[PDB]
């Protein structure tokens, strides 16, 4: 969860609204195991 | 890293970048509510814009620390401070800050 | 730095669990040792405290006048392996043309082998269980006759899509294991690895599986632990028509590897539910047979 | 030498003059999870003498027709003192016990007790008499508290399996004739090195009467029978907001 | 490399890109209390990671007429999380503090607030304003609890001493055209070894503006000031059931 | 044994305070070294930032052209024991004849020095305060006259039963201790003790004494702590009958091998009452004088 | 910015103890992944067709 601790300020002349880009990924103890077919099999009908 | 898609909201094709980014502004100091997502990387969700959450749907089990980078792109005159907590198991989503 | 006494001599972070008895080793069973007659005052092996809760350590030479018997029988047909790795019935699949069941040509099992007494009475002597194990699957008609069909097993884990028809695009099987065989070709036979995300499979769970309230509708998940979730095993006839024949699957296992932990009574009731340890209150039998009174055979 | 005895731990102290020697579970002392065999990251929370101490939380009434009854672990203690707090505060909780069932009678008095613990303890239920209805047992017969719960059928404890093997798992009896209490020791058990306290109970303790309970009248008969527990070398982790289940 | 900083206790992160330093009360750190200067018999019970963290727990709106705010300690802290209850639960207690008091604005909005610590903060009344009737401070203002008190008369810090001379205890400044935050760490300080958390606070957190407030229309006019603080060395001791006050 | 890591390398324990600062000794002022012009980039004593809560390093070499001067000027006349080791008046006892207050020949008076400004605002400069003190005690008419009576002081101890008048048994001070006089001899003096539970006396304590509700009627003991109440100091005529003159009994107090802690601001508003800060708020006054304008002296 | 993923680690974000982490990342490996038989054709031989 993500809160305000103080305040977005700023001054007269800049936006009143900006956004936050998240980025993730794993940190280097992470490992998977158990191979397996993904949840999603992007076809409908026959790919011709 | 990959961009998380915390905004996952927008569906119509013409708002589909919105998705990518969420937003932040001038409040009322109540220590208000941002965003809130689960931190479940192989689960439905925002994790499933990262590239690690595809790669992990090719996989039953995972195991290993997770970390998730947030970067402002406001004005350089806009200033601020964030709390963002992680809560883990049994923890109901956190009524206040 | 640590200063205060009581920090430096405190036991706070010691992992090496303090053990009292250690295992020898024992082949055979143990000897008999020659005895004679004991008349003593202060010795008295036949005298025991129950209450203490160990058993006796009184010995047949203590309580008779033994001879000397080299025993030479073995104690190897009772190891864990010797004991489980015997394959037994753990799983029926049928797949009938006309049927209220499975008239699709494709079947999905949920993999527990609770729904076989005799299978499951053996490991649930067991609290904890962590093995490897060896499925051998037998197919034919309900004759048990042999007839010239393919067929397609597949191993689906929790997570991974499972087949909604004889024609799901997921038997295309690109990650998941499958096994193609004809029903005139011997039983197939696979290895499997110790898959649980814990340390072994446990059979009993004295717990829920997620937090929050527990009321009435959700007790069906008491006892309930993913760890011992392993996923479905899917099977079908191998084409886009219906199978000329009616199919019958039984799935045999046989553990090796085995390592067990925490033994419980034996089960004594008729098993009613793979899910759980319910039993029929209007028929609560005794353990074994009875007799008419305590004086008499 | 051996009926006498003295059990320290914390800021209690607890005595008996007519024990009959101690139990150690599956023959191991509670220890403290290791590097190796730990997983989660975070630094543990290790009380110590705060909650590493003798509860005394109830106190049955044992009767010439009393059938038994049960109290899970660490369910019992979830709601006292500071050990309560840690577990409710924290996800990941692990510790051993020390038991000490209390019941002193006369000499002139009869009966046995089987004090067992019996690890993942499952409840079952009579599936509504023939076996055809599916029923399952209630969060309050599971997880009954520090109040514990009243075996219905204690032949088969309840889930269909004999007492009558009960003493498989580690046990002492109280014979009133010979003893006026049962202490056992119990490590951790689990298949992982910590787990919740919360929707996780290790084991089951079981106080059953075995021989009935006797005397003629004249004696005192209110025979009670004490629950004192001590955790012991608790260990807490994955902290944030106290959940009470 | 003085203005960038990072403060990681317990499970909990703090982070500054325009500090001002970090002051270290008295010259000294944080430190159990050692075998000499101790006088109770029983073992402590040092927590560690589950009570010396970073607790956020309140928020003050900055404004063009604030008169300043205090808030006692260990008073803020005794109904929250896990030092909470150890606060309770125990007669003894003793702790450091680092306290990071928050305020940010922008590059175009000025003032400054003088952030300090002053130990045995005892609060006077105005003496009924004649100075004829004895009046006495109640339970609410002398331990506001987290939601702090504000200062009725800050010349004076409601106690009949100046405020202009508040610097003499271990203090730090937030000049907005300067930095976004202050940061103290104090030691424990009395003339007793443990005290009683609820009874005794040791010091109070003063948060007042010396210099107003101001910015043109059209900035953002909501500048809000926060408290985040951590114990440092927890110890607590003499148990028993909890207590409130 | 402590085995796992986080255990071993861990600080829980260190009794050892670091601190950031040592005393050096200062007998005398600091002497000024020369100095002469500097012109240069990166260099800047005069640029300071009193954010960070440390006073200004700047010296008079740095922000000029000093020349050098041997500074011999003493440092000891401000040392604590200089400072505080001045007898100055905490109390007065009247033990007048025909009067309202204690016409009986007798009076206690409980052992608290903020009665008096002078006195009380030196101590209130430090929160803790361990010293030993010399008493005086001169005694006299109201005009100052000396006249041939004889007296007793006795120190009651809380506990110790407090006379409750001039012929109490109490007064038989078998092991209180008592100083008989006479106002004709010079004033007694005797040398006190640090007597504190604590390890310091305090004159500032935010706190209750006791546990429970603080109701307004139990609001008259926030910041009393019995650490500070040493008792009560009687004094009686040594007679069973009146005395035949009215008595006034000043006590000086100077104290000795003293040590402070914890520096606080000094009191700027008149002192009301002896158990509190309180001040009057409709005469809150400027520390100092005032003057019209900032531009004019 | 610069383009590099965060170099942060648990030890420095919060107090942690020690883990002696024995995973495997053997399954993970490019053979691991794709050599797994899959579908890659199907081809019709009807009668009337
Ligand atoms: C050995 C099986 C897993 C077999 O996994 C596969 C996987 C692929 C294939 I091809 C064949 C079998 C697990 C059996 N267990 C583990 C514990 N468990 C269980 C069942 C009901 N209640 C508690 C535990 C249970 O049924
Ligand atoms: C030096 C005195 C004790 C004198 O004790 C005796 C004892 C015997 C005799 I004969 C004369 C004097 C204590 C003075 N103090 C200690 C602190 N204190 C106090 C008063 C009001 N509020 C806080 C503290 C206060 O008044």
């Amino acid at each position: 969860s993500i809160w305000y601790q103080t305040n977005y300020v700023v001054p007269i002349g800049a936006p009143n609204t900006a956004y936050i880009i998240a980025l993730a990924a794993a940190q280097k103890n992470f490992t998977m195991k158990l191979c397996k077919d993904a949840s999603d099999i992007l076809q409908t009908g026959t790919i011709q | 890293e990959t961009i998380l898609e915390v905004n996952n909201v927008p569906t119509n094709a013409t708002s589909l970048m919105e998705r990518l980014r969420f937003p932040v502004s001038a409040q009322a100091g109540k220590g208000e509510l941002c965003a809130v997502f689960r931190a479940d990387p192989g689960r439905n969700g925002p994790w499933q814009s990262t590239l690690l959450g595809q790669l992990c749907g090719y996989y039953t089990q995972w195991s290993g620390s997770l970390e998730v980078t947030f970067m402002f792109t406001g004005s350089f005159m806009a200033t601020g401070k964030m709390l963002i907590a992680y809560t883990p198991p049994g923890g109901p989503l956190p009524k206040d800050r | 730095g640590d200063r205060v006494a009581d920090v430096i001599e405190s036991s706070i972070g010691d992992s090496v669990s303090r053990a009292l008895t250690h295992a020898l080793p024992a082949p055979t069973g143990q000897n008999t040792q020659v005895s004679s007659h004991r008349l003593d005052t202060g010795k008295v092996p036949a005298l025991q405290a129950a209450e203490i809760g160990a058993s006796s350590n009184a010995s047949d030479e203590s309580m008779i006048e033994t001879r000397c018997v080299l025993n030479s029988h073995s104690t190897a047909e009772t190891t864990l392996d010797s004991f489980f790795s015997r394959a037994g019935l753990v799983g029926e699949i049928d797949l009938p043309l006309k049927g209220t069941t499975n008239p699709n040509g494709y079947a999905n099992w949920d993999i527990d082998i609770t729904g076989y007494a005799q299978m499951r009475r053996k490991v649930e002597l067991f609290t904890y269980m962590r093995f490897d194990a060896e499925f051998t699957f037998v197919a034919c008609t309900p004759t048990g006759e042999v007839v010239p069909q393919l067929l397609q097993y597949m191993f689906v884990p929790p997570g991974a899509p499972k087949p909604d028809s004889r024609e799901s695009l997921a038997w295309q099987t690109a990650t998941n294991p499958s096994v193609f065989v004809k029903l005139s070709d011997p039983p197939a036979q696979v290895s499997v690895p110790f898959m649980s995300p814990a340390s072994a499979y446990q059979w009993f769970y004295d717990g829920y599986p997620t937090f929050g309230e527990h009321k009435q509708e959700k007790d069906l998940e008491y006892g309930a632990c993913p760890n011992n979730m392993m996923g479905t095993f899917s099977v079908r006839t191998v084409g886009t028509s219906k199978s000329k024949y009616p199919l019958v699957v039984r799935i045999y296992m046989r553990m090796k590897h085995v390592r067990a932990w925490i033994p419980r009574p034996m089960r004594n009731q008729n098993y009613l539910f793979k899910a759980n340890p319910n039993y029929a209150g209007n028929s609560i039998k005794p353990t074994g047979a009875s007799r008419t009174a305590i004086t008499t055979l | 030498s051996d009926r006498v005895a003295q059990l320290t731990i914390g800021n209690s102290t607890i005595t008996t003059q007519e024990a009959a020697n101690i139990i150690v579970g599956y023959g191991e002392w509670p220890s403290y999870c290791s590097d190796s065999d730990a997983t989660a990251v975070d630094k543990p929370t290790r009380p110590d003498v705060s909650v590493n101490r003798f509860y005394t939380l109830d106190t049955k009434l044992w009767e010439k027709s009393s059938k038994g009854w049960y109290w899970k672990f660490p369910d019992v203690l979830t709601e006292t003192g500071v050990f309560g707090q840690n577990a409710q505060f924290h996800y990941l909780y692990r510790s051993g016990f020390c038991i000490h069932v209390q019941c002193n009678a006369s000499k002139f008095h009869q009966g046995a007790l089987l004090v067992a613990v019996l690890p993942e303890y499952v409840i079952g239920t009579v599936a509504g008499g023939t076996g055809t209805e599916d029923t399952h047992p209630p969060y309050k017969q599971t997880q009954p508290g520090a109040d514990g719960f009243e075996l219905q059928h204690p032949y088969v404890l309840d889930a269909g399996i004999p007492i009558s093997q009960l003493t498989v798992c580690p046990h002492q009896w109280i014979n009133l004739r010979t003893n006026n209490c049962a202490t056992i020791i119990v490590p951790y058990i689990n298949a992982l090195p910590f787990d919740s306290a919360l929707n996780h109970c290790n084991f089951g303790l079981l106080v059953v009467p075995i021989s009935p309970l006797d005397y003629d009248q004249g004696a005192t008969p209110v025979i009670p029978i004490t629950i004192t527990l001590a955790p012991m070398c608790s260990e807490f982790a994955g902290l944030r907001q106290a959940v009470t289940q």
